[PDB]
């Protein structure tokens, strides 16, 4: 019972706890070995949304306890009770139970293929797919970032386009003032070549608008694909999670029957 | 030592002897047509050369105008100034008519002729600030936000103050700002250094110049290592002026008159010795010792130095109760509710995703209530919930730094975040947030697979086209304020008396008090644990209950503060008085209090009060990166920390130089731009003459960015030979010669660069096309230090991981050295200056192990000879120079082995390991750093990144067969075991340094367990004896034997 206990992983240090408690929710729990015996004995760890709560199990006169409620004749004794009830009665701000015993030895899936070698081959399949997925994700994450900056360059260009157009409109305004202030004289020679200036000026304000428009039409084109990348990013993201989470369980059911810590890196 | 390329002199013995230059393109065509819009309404089009100065263009324009109709309606050319729209969409008046066409950043090739209003010309040379920042000042003038406009107005205090301190004993004070003394942390010279000195003395070489002078004059001296610059000057003048015609009295008199007309300068760079410190404390002096060099100083007239300092002359910028007493937060009789309205812009496949909801929580670093989501209502197809969410926390128990963290999610357990955003529940004026809010969200980062992200920045994402989520905060028919300090203090006095009268006891039994329970020096124990070793609830209750005893152990504070229930104003109010006069603590420890786990203003205020007391300009520029980064976790624009950093920056131009670049570096990162531009604006407005220098460095780097951009797109599938001509052609153009020629190196401003040596300039072989550049050192004693200065400019790699790692290395070296154990790291210079753009220090006389092996190794290629590195080294160091070359190599290699293992950098092989001629070994190109490439598997790797292959083992045991078993190797193993152990006693410092980097968008550092590698690698959960074995075990397994 005690070594099995289902939720007892013993010699896992502080890290592989939070790393096995990563991304579950509410009331999830599991028991640890304490780090020093110049410290305590076992550690109950809770989960309270992203925050990991650490509770000390003290073992003295055959008694196991958090504090003085030492009556609780076993490690395995003390836990059960609190899977049924709240910890709030021990200390106020602890209004959660141990309802989620998430520690299920991961024989739930993993295709139950007793092979070990076959289970390891799966491990490789999933781990490649993962990496394939992580790169697609990554490629996309970057396309997104470029496209964000390329949109905002297009926005300021649009602005600079408008600004330019103002300066030019202003310009053929400015002139009309001084231009049709001279048209009064008899000399229509000079007038002709004042019309030329005026007529360069307007077909230019035409060209410029033709160019801003052309760019607004590409801002939408971009804003489109930008939407697309986001769509596809959010579509990879959930797949990258369950692929990733099944790769944690295959790696567990392996190091459950026979460690071989070093052998694994061939399937990764 | 960036001084000498870390070149050791092994004999020397003291005891003997796309939108770049115009919108669309990178490089304007060498000939270009320009529209000149005349104030008479005409447009004349000039054919201009790309590099023509506005002075030339104007002159040509007003000669051409005479040919178009309406001439006499024009004034004199002198009466006018050009304006145009620039690439940031802003009309810019071009005052400096010596600027070149290709350098105005136009957009469209056109200029408008106007007569200048805004008549304060002076004030409008204010584009200078905007140029240095990379965004026009007028962008700020336009920002509606009251916080922003309050920061601009309120920060000026700091500016005026600093400007005061400088102009105090002017000019000496000014000199001291521009050229602060480069100085070690302690005067106590480490035992290994003292000992290159023969019972405490250095030979130094004081140089001097009279007429013209193409003659300079040595005066070799031999003085105690600890004798000040003034003494040293006296001694040179004394030497220089003794004569058979001057008696002894007369000599003493002449020395008095002269002693203080002079100051000491390092020959070859811009480093001076302007204050009383033991000579040994100046970093140059100490470098020279280590390197086996004779210091070369120069005697400089104080006047000719004061001469090169100009008046900084600061100008205050143009931009020069409440709701009738308001209502206190602690009066609102209700729980908290927030109404979630709708999202707009969610991008999702109705096919791939079932449903979406808003996940929310209230947070202070980690969270103060039951977390809670709204129902999965009208999912994907137009997202509308119209729910009040109900949090169980009373409004009076909200702490000053309370945040809301929300995220939009997908959904047997599909739980997946789409986008995320955080809001401060109070604003910069202490106002509880009420009414309606539009929050633009952030995209789920690389790493984070969590559901909520409370580390992320507080505020709306400034991309318009993002998931915008509308929100509604309650209304209590008044604006609500966070209580006064004096109000909180009474509440604490009350709480205290009130405890003193209970009798029952629960968990947080706040009850012996009167004595200590003595074995209850669990407290001194908890105190020593690193910050990453989670605290358990029993301990949390415990530290709380003995809060008053904790004042006895000041450095227990980080842990106390995490034992507080921040959802309890009773508890928080008490903590406030406790902090109010906690003993200040060493800065290596205060700095944790400025990471993302400690957002309270009172706590951070404390931290800064620690730094204000203890942090020295030496140790501040060592941690300047972490300090800048931490600004991201400050809640508001105006905070005590920015005031502190800013006031140092404007008070010490070496700190300010790097403050500028670190900020400027991250200006693209939209999560920090607005904050950092604002900060940069203050700085630039008040730094004084240095602005002109920055503007030059900035002009250079834009030229380098724009040039490499052309190479990287559009000049590949070209041979190096073709690329190189293009390169050289371009640097020959006048605009480039001008931009890139006389300026300070951003890697170390003490290094002038001027006069490019194009023949020594190349594109290195890398696919990112880095530029190897080489500049004449223009100093009058170049010779005496280094004639040529070479740095690498690289465009394409994110330099800041390297940057961090080198900084870690530097800090490791110091810890080892200053504890008297001599391991020689070579943390070369690296500076990120942009988005994936940077400068790497070049190190002369270093070769990849791979090259060493390629140069020596016989005719027909078959197997590589293991002895050749050793051969190569023997050849470079014949004699008894040898024994010390093998010692340097043994030592550096030992250092770069422990640091490597601890940090878990990328695998070391023959071309990321480098050797120097003096036999110094150093790593380059680190890859990732905390075994980041275990984002896949990893699971208890703890890899040995630096494996000593035979090659290295040979060298270490001078040339033995079966090196595993020699004395030298025992010697080595001892340095290793000693260094590992040394760095382990400083683990807190290292963890804290990584913590403060969670900000920076560094994929390798996203969460505190990205950082947890370090605990494994340094065996923090074990006793040190066990750790030694762990370390040996680790080394034993990678080498297959040797370590027992």
């Amino acid at each position: 019972s005690l070594q099995d206990a289902e939720w007892y992983w013993g010699d896992i240090s502080r890290e592989e706890v939070n790393e096995k408690l990563r991304d579950t929710a509410d009331g999830t729990f599991l028991v640890r070995d304490a780090s020093t015996k110049m410290h305590g004995d076992y550690t109950l760890t809770l989960r309270k949304g992203g925050n990991n709560k650490l509770i000390k199990i003290f073992h003295r006169d055959g008694k196991y306890g958090f504090s003085d409620p030492l009556t609780f004749s076993s490690v395995v004794e003390l836990i059960n009770h609190y899977r049924n009830e709240s910890l709030a009665q021990y200390n106020p701000k602890l209004d959660v139970k141990l309802l989620y015993p998430v520690s299920k030895y991961q024989q739930d899936q993993v295709v139950k293929e007793d092979n070990i070698e076959a289970v390891g081959k799966k491990l490789h399949e999933y781990n490649t797919q993962f990496q394939e997925k992580s790169r697609e994700y990554d490629r996309l994450y970057e396309e997104y970032t470029r496209t964000s900056q390329e949109i905002q360059m297009k926005r300021t260009a649009i602005e600079a386009f408008n600004e330019t157009i103002k300066i030019f409109e202003e310009q053929c305004q400015t002139q009309e003032r001084y231009s049709k202030e001279y048209i009064e004289k008899f000399n229509e020679k000079e007038i002709q070549r004042i019309m030329h200036n005026y007529d360069k000026l307007k077909s230019r304000i035409s060209e410029i608008i033709d160019s801003r428009r052309r760019l607004e039409e590409d801002l939408k084109k971009q804003a489109a694909e930008y939407r697309e990348i986001d769509k596809r990013m959010n579509s990879i993201k959930p797949d990258l999670i369950q692929l990733r989470k099944t790769r944690d369980q295959y790696l567990m059911w392996l190091t459950q029957k026979g460690v071989r810590q070093k052998k694994l890196n061939e399937w990764l | 030592m960036s001084y000498y390329h870390h070149h050791h002199h092994h004999d020397y013995d003291i005891p003997t002897t796309s939108s770049g230059e115009l919108w669309g393109i990178h490089l304007m065509p060498p000939r270009i047509l320009v529209e000149c819009l005349l104030p008479n309404g005409m447009i004349v089009t000039l054919e201009c050369l790309r590099e023509a100065t506005l002075i030339t263009i104007k002159h040509e324009l007003f000669k051409e105008a005479r040919k178009y109709p309406l001439h006499q309606l024009l004034q004199d050319e002198s009466s006018y100034i050009f304006v145009s729209v620039t690439q940031e969409a802003e009309r810019e008046e071009f005052f400096d008519e010596t600027r070149r066409l290709c350098d105005l950043r136009l957009f469209q090739p056109f200029l408008k002729v106007i007569e200048p209003v805004g008549n304060r010309e002076e004030k409008i040379l204010n584009r200078e600030i905007g140029f240095a920042i990379g965004m026009p000042v007028c962008e700020f003038d336009m920002v509606k936000d009251p916080e922003v406009q309050d920061f601009r107005r309120n920060i000026l205090n700091v500016c005026k103050e600093a400007v005061d301190l400088r102009d105090l004993n002017s000019p000496h004070s000014r000199a001291m700002y521009v050229y602060p003394p480069n100085v070690e942390s302690s005067p106590e010279l480490p035992k290994h250094i003292y000992n290159k000195l023969d019972k405490g003395q250095i030979i130094v070489v004081i140089w001097v110049i009279v007429s013209p002078n193409n003659d300079k004059q040595k005066y070799t001296l031999k003085i105690n290592h600890d004798c000040v610059p003034e003494q040293v000057i006296a001694e040179a003048i004394r030497k220089k002026t003794r004569s058979m015609l001057l008696s002894s009295e007369q000599l003493k008199l002449c020395v008095l008159e002269y002693q203080g007309k002079y100051i000491l300068k390092v020959c070859g760079c811009d480093e001076y010795f302007l204050e009383k410190y033991p000579l040994s404390q100046y970093k140059y002096i100490r470098s020279c010792i280590m390197l086996g060099r004779m210091p070369n100083l120069m005697l400089m007239a104080k006047e000719s130095l004061y001469s090169q300092l100009p008046m900084d002359c600061f100008t205050m910028p143009s931009y020069s109760n409440g709701e009738t007493s308001t209502k206190s937060l602690w009066v609102i009789n209700s729980a908290l509710r927030i109404k979630i309205l709708c999202a707009t812009y969610v991008n999702v496949n109705i096919r791939d995703i079932d449903k979406i909801y808003v996940r929310t929580g209230i947070y202070h670093g980690g969270e103060p209530l039951c977390d809670n989501v709204n129902t999965q209502r009208v999912p994907c197809s137009n997202p509308r919930w119209n729910e009040w969410l109900n949090y169980d926390i009373y409004i009076p128990d909200l702490p000053r730094a309370a945040r809301l963290c929300l995220s939009i999610c997908s959904v047997k357990e599909e739980h997946c975040p789409l986008a995320w955003g955080n809001i401060n529940l109070f604003d910069y004026t202490d106002t509880l947030v009420s009414g309606k809010m539009a929050l633009n969200l952030w995209p789920v980062p690389h790493g984070l697979e969590d559901l909520l992200n409370p580390i992320g920045v507080t505020g709306s994402n400034p991309n318009k086209e993002t998931p915008c989520l509308e929100l509604e905060f309650d209304w209590f028919s008044s604006v609500v304020k966070f209580p006064d300090m004096s109000v909180i203090e009474e509440h604490a006095n009350w709480s205290v008396s009130r405890e003193a009268g209970f009798s029952y006891s629960h968990a947080g039994l706040s009850r012996d008090n009167e004595l200590r329970e003595n074995d209850k020096e669990q407290l001194k124990a908890i105190s020593t644990r690193d910050p990453l070793s989670e605290i358990t609830e029993q301990e949390k209750d415990f530290l709380w209950s003995h809060r008053h005893y904790c004042v006895t152990i000041p450095e227990i504070l980080p842990k106390l503060l995490l034992s507080v229930k921040w959802n309890s104003r009773d508890e928080v109010a008490q903590m406030y008085c406790l902090v109010k006069d906690w003993p200040p603590i060493k800065p290596e420890q205060a700095m944790e209090l400025l990471d993302c786990n400690y957002p309270d203003p009172m706590v951070r205020g404390f931290a800064v009060r620690c730094l204000e007391k203890y942090l020295t300009d030496d140790k501040l520029s060592q941690y300047l990166i972490q300090l800048v980064q931490v600004l991201k976790y400050e809640q508001y624009l105006d905070n005590l920390l920015v005031r502190f950093l800013l006031k140092k920056a404007l008070t010490n131009q070496r700190i300010g130089h790097f403050f500028f670049w670190h900020l400027k570096s991250e200006m693209h990162n939209k999560t920090v731009s607005q904050r950092f531009g604002l900060l940069l604006e203050s700085y630039c407005r008040a730094c004084g003459m240095y602005l002109k220098h920055l503007n030059r460095q900035v002009e250079a780097m834009e030229k380098l960015i724009n040039l490499t951009d052309i190479l990287k797109q559009e000049k590949k599938d070209e041979t190096q030979k073709v690329q190189m001509k293009f390169l050289v052609e371009q640097m020959r153009r006048p605009d480039f010669m001008d931009a890139l020629q006389g300026f300070l190196s951003p890697l170390n401003p003490a290094h002038q660069l001027g006069n490019l040596r194009l023949e020594e300039c190349r594109i290195m072989s890398s696919a990112k096309r880095p530029l190897w550049l080489n500049w004449e050192n223009p100093d009058i004693m170049s010779e005496l230090l280094f004639q040529n200065n070479e740095i690498i400019f690289k465009n394409g790699d994110d330099l800041r991981q390297d940057m961090l790692t080198l900084q870690i290395i530097r800090i490791m070296e110091n810890i080892w050295q200053n504890q008297g154990l001599d391991l020689r790291m070579l943390p070369y210079g690296c500076l990120s200056i942009g988005d994936c753009v940077g400068l790497i220090e070049v190190v002369r006389n270093s070769h990849t192990i791979m090259q060493i092996q390629c140069k020596g190794g016989l005719k027909g290629a078959l197997q590589f000879n293991s002895h050749t590195l050793h051969q190569w080294l023997k050849d470079k160091n014949k004699g008894e120079i040898y024994d010390a070359a093998i010692d340097l190599f043994t030592r550096s290699c030992a250092g770069y082995c422990v640091a490597t293992f601890i940090l878990g950098i990328g695998d070391r092989h023959n071309s990321n390991i480098m050797v120097k001629d003096d036999g110094q070994l150093f790593h380059i190109d680190f890859g990732h750093f905390l075994d980041h490439k275990k984002k896949k598997f990893g699971y208890k790797r703890e890899r040995v990144p630096f494996v000593l292959t035979q090659d290295f083992l040979i060298v270490i045991s001078k040339g033995a067969q079966e090196c595993t078993k020699t004395r030298e190797f025992e010697r080595f193993q001892e340095m290793c075991y000693k260094a590992y152990l040394a760095i382990r006693q400083h683990a807190n410092l290292f963890i804290n340094l990584f913590s403060m980097m969670l900000g920076s968008g560094m994929p390798e550092l996203q969460s505190f367990d990205d950082i947890a590698y370090i605990r494994k690698t340094l065996a923090l959960d074990k006793t040190e004896q066990e750790a030694l074995e762990y370390f040996m075990k680790q080394m034993n397994d990678a080498h297959h034997g040797g370590w027992t």
